[PDB]
DNA sequence: TAATAATAGTTTTTAGTTTATTGGG
DNA sequence: GCTAATAAACTAAAAACTATTATTATG
């Protein structure tokens, strides 16, 4: 779907080492944001599995000071809190897991900038 | 904080760079390569912050986002690094050219309108503050668009509109054996009368490797001078020399090359876990008793006057020790952004202390919890040389009164004269020895040294420059110009027997 | 206290000197050590450095294993300080 | 319903260490 | 003939400098 196209192309989009590749993945970030953040009934259950491949996307792949990938995470948190601010619990077999990402996010590079 | 200062090389891809009358001399191509090899040099020591770019026109393939034909961007606009100046090094000499003309064309006709395209856009590609936009053109020929109306006017329509929009075009001239041909199609196209059959109007400079961080302008602290108590006056101060130190190293792993972070950390001995500030006591034994006390009283301890400087009067210039120095000396400037009208008072203080030959002294409190010391205001009238440029700043020089207990008390030393004839032989000898001292003569080695050695094993070279040390007295000469006088004044001081060492 | 030396004029002249700094900053001669906040110890609260890896969950690089490098444009290179 | 205002992010000293190194006896 | 600080280089650490960005104000 267009969540799902969007994921696999900024799982893409940052196989190359640009400024204008963070870029891109922002933007992309952004219209889902706009998107998934008015999902009915179901659109959110397929963008619970879709965070979860592209949190632990760009936890492993990202996974560097380059400020291209600053952005582009911070984007993803706002979005990410804004999402659980009303989401309901179901969210919580990722939140362990995002947890056991969340802090291993901080505490790696993160923690340098 | 202001702009910055872009760059841009635009070179010919044609046979005339390639090739020259004398092949003993350096082809243009080549003493190009020599040439931004030097300036991207002296760039990374001295603004590597800024941005630099490498681009070839009439080559016969081309490689650029605007896609134009024979149009090849060879480096984007980039901070200097060493992966640029091998990949400039690797097309450098006379085979080096060969390579280049192997793997990328040249000779193709060209567009000048196109390449201001180009640069135009790659100049847009930067969203930074910036202040400078050079463009360098690498051709010894101005015919190639007069050949074509057209594209001379179009040409020069676009050199005029990017002049405009703050470009800032500046000519290379290149050795055209029929000559370079300025006044023909040059300066009434270039931002700004001899042919210049040559090429050097400043690649003297351009090839000089310079060694100077060249730090921009920047205000130190903008204190508040109280007067006596309320009417107080915004100044900036400023040091015009500072002393230049090594940039600290970078603590980086043995087998990665990455740069490993440290964190520090306090804690117990007897258990060993981690303690906080509030378990820190600052302690200090004397003789056999320790007092116990903290930070916020040994800062507070330092804390007497606010931030700012205290008159304590006026003192005719004379009244100064020469050998009374204590520390390195501060330019102070008028300020009117805190206190709007300092300026006026400023230039009356200026006239009036300079007409009375009394500088300022002043009780001068740097920031918060600081030590107010004792700072004389000498006036420093502006002076401008031949050029009218100034060389010497309007406003005061601000230096430090030693205390009391900043001196050191020495062993006393008697009188001891010597013959007027002894005199005469040591006024002979520094006539002989003389000459004229400019503060831009002597450099640091040691620091020199430790670049060139620094930029040799980033390049990877079997060699290191050898630091030209001008604080090394040339033993032979000033032995050749003395001669006699030395032990003729030997003679008339020590005695034959007594030399200076026992 | 002197320094004693030896000025020197060509390769043909030199004299022995003994320099006095004159004029000389002052500091204070005694630092402020840290004890403890309740056995007001030294001893019982002393002093480490940890260089851990800025990432892989800060892994403990050895204390030597760290070698400094050096700013080089937008370049840094390792570089000893033998 | 949409404007302003402290405000943290890079340099730069500089106080307190830490190095062995000459200078002696 | 019996050991003796020392400024340099090294840190931390603290402030000034641009450079932004919620925030009511009003509706």
């Amino acid at each position: 779907c267009s969540l799902l196209r969007l994921q696999e192309t900024l799982s893409a989009a940052d196989r190359c080492g640009a400024a204008l590749a963070g870029h891109q993945l922002i933007r992309g970030l952004g219209q889902e944001c706009v998107l998934s953040s008015s999902p009915a009934v179901l659109a959110l259950q397929t963008s619970l599995v879709f965070s979860r491949d592209f949190g632990l996307l760009v936890f492993v792949r990202k996974s560097l000071n380059s400020i291209e990938f600053r952005e582009c995470r911070e984007e993803i948190l706002k979005f990410l809190c804004i999402f659980l601010e009303k989401m309901g619990q179901k969210i919580a077999p990722y939140s362990v897991e995002i947890k056991n990402t969340c802090t291993s996010v901080y505490t790696k590079d993160r923690a340098a900038k | 904080y202001s702009g910055r200062d872009s760059l841009i090389f635009l070179v010919d891809a044609s046979k005339a760079m390639f090739e020259s009358q004398s092949e003993d001399e350096l082809t243009p191509f080549d003493m190009s390569i020599q040439c931004i090899q030097s300036v991207y040099i002296s760039k990374i020591i001295s603004s590597d912050r800024d941005l630099l770019a490498v681009v070839f026109y009439g080559t016969e393939k081309d490689k650029n986002s605007v896609n134009f034909k024979n149009i090849y961007v060879l480096q984007e606009l980039d901070n200097p690094g060493a992966k640029r100046i091998l990949e400039l090094d690797q097309f450098k000499g006379q085979q080096g050219q060969k390579r280049f003309q192997d793997m990328m064309g040249h000779g193709s006709d060209y567009s000048l309108s196109e390449v201001l395209w180009v640069c135009a856009n790659l100049f847009s590609d930067v969203q930074f503050k910036m202040s400078h936009k050079r463009i360098m053109l690498f051709t010894n020929e101005d015919n190639p668009h007069g050949n074509d109306s057209a594209k001379a006017s179009r040409a020069r329509t676009k050199a005029g509109d990017l002049r405009d929009t703050g470009i800032f075009l500046d000519l290379m001239h290149l050795k055209k054996p029929g000559g370079f041909d300025i006044s023909l199609f040059y300066r009434d196209i270039i931002s700004i009368l001899r042919v210049h059959f040559e090429e050097s109007s400043k690649l003297e400079d351009l090839l000089r490797k310079v060694r100077a961080k060249e730090t921009r302008k920047r205000a130190l602290s903008r204190l508040k001078l109280k007067l006596n108590k309320d009417i107080v006056i915004s100044v900036g101060i400023y040091n015009l020399v500072q002393k230049a130190l090594k940039p600290p190293p970078i603590k980086l792993y043995r087998e990665t090359n990455e740069p490993v972070k440290t964190k520090t950390r306090t804690f117990n001995t007897s258990t060993g876990g981690l303690l906080l500030p509030s378990d820190t006591k600052r302690s200090q034994i004397y003789g056999s008793r320790q007092i116990i006390l903290e930070k916020e009283e040994t800062e507070e301890l330092k804390r007497f006057d606010d931030p700012g400087l205290m008159l304590m009067g006026f003192k005719p210039l004379v009244l100064l020790k020469k050998h009374h120095y204590l520390r390195p000396s501060l330019f102070v400037y008028p300020e009117e952004s805190l206190v709007i009208g300092s300026s006026t008072l400023f230039s009356a203080l200026l006239i009036k202390c300079l007409e009375k030959e009394v500088a300022a002294l002043c009780r001068y409190t740097p920031r918060r919890n600081i030590p107010p010391y004792f700072v004389a205001l000498v006036p420093q009238e502006e002076e401008l040389d031949d050029q009218k440029i100034q060389v010497t700043p309007p406003g005061f020089q601000l230096v430090f009164l030693p205390f009391a207990d900043d001196k050191r008390k020495m062993p006393f030393t008697e009188k001891i004269m010597a013959t007027p004839e002894q005199v005469g032989k040591m006024k002979a000898i520094v006539e002989k020895l003389r000459f004229t001292y400019r503060s831009d003569s002597f450099e640091n080695p040691v620091l020199q040294q430790h670049f060139r050695n620094l930029e040799a094993l980033a390049l990877d070279l079997m060699e290191p420059e050898q630091a030209v040390d001008l604080t090394l007295p040339k033993v032979e000469a000033m032995n050749k110009r003395l001669g006699s006088l030395v032990d003729e004044f030997k003679e008339l001081v020590y005695p034959p027997d007594y030399n200076p060492e026992g | 206290i002197h320094w004693p030396c030896r000025l020197t004029i060509g390769s043909n002249l030199s004299i022995r000197i003994a320099a006095y700094k004159s004029i000389l900053q002052e500091r204070v001669k005694k630092t402020w050590t840290v004890v403890d906040a309740k056995t007001l110890k030294k001893e019982d609260i002393q002093k480490e450095t940890v260089y851990c890896l800025n990432d892989d969950d800060e892994t403990e690089v050895l204390k030597e294993d760290i070698i400094q490098g050096f700013r080089y444009g937008s370049d840094i290179v390792p570089f000893s300080k033998v």
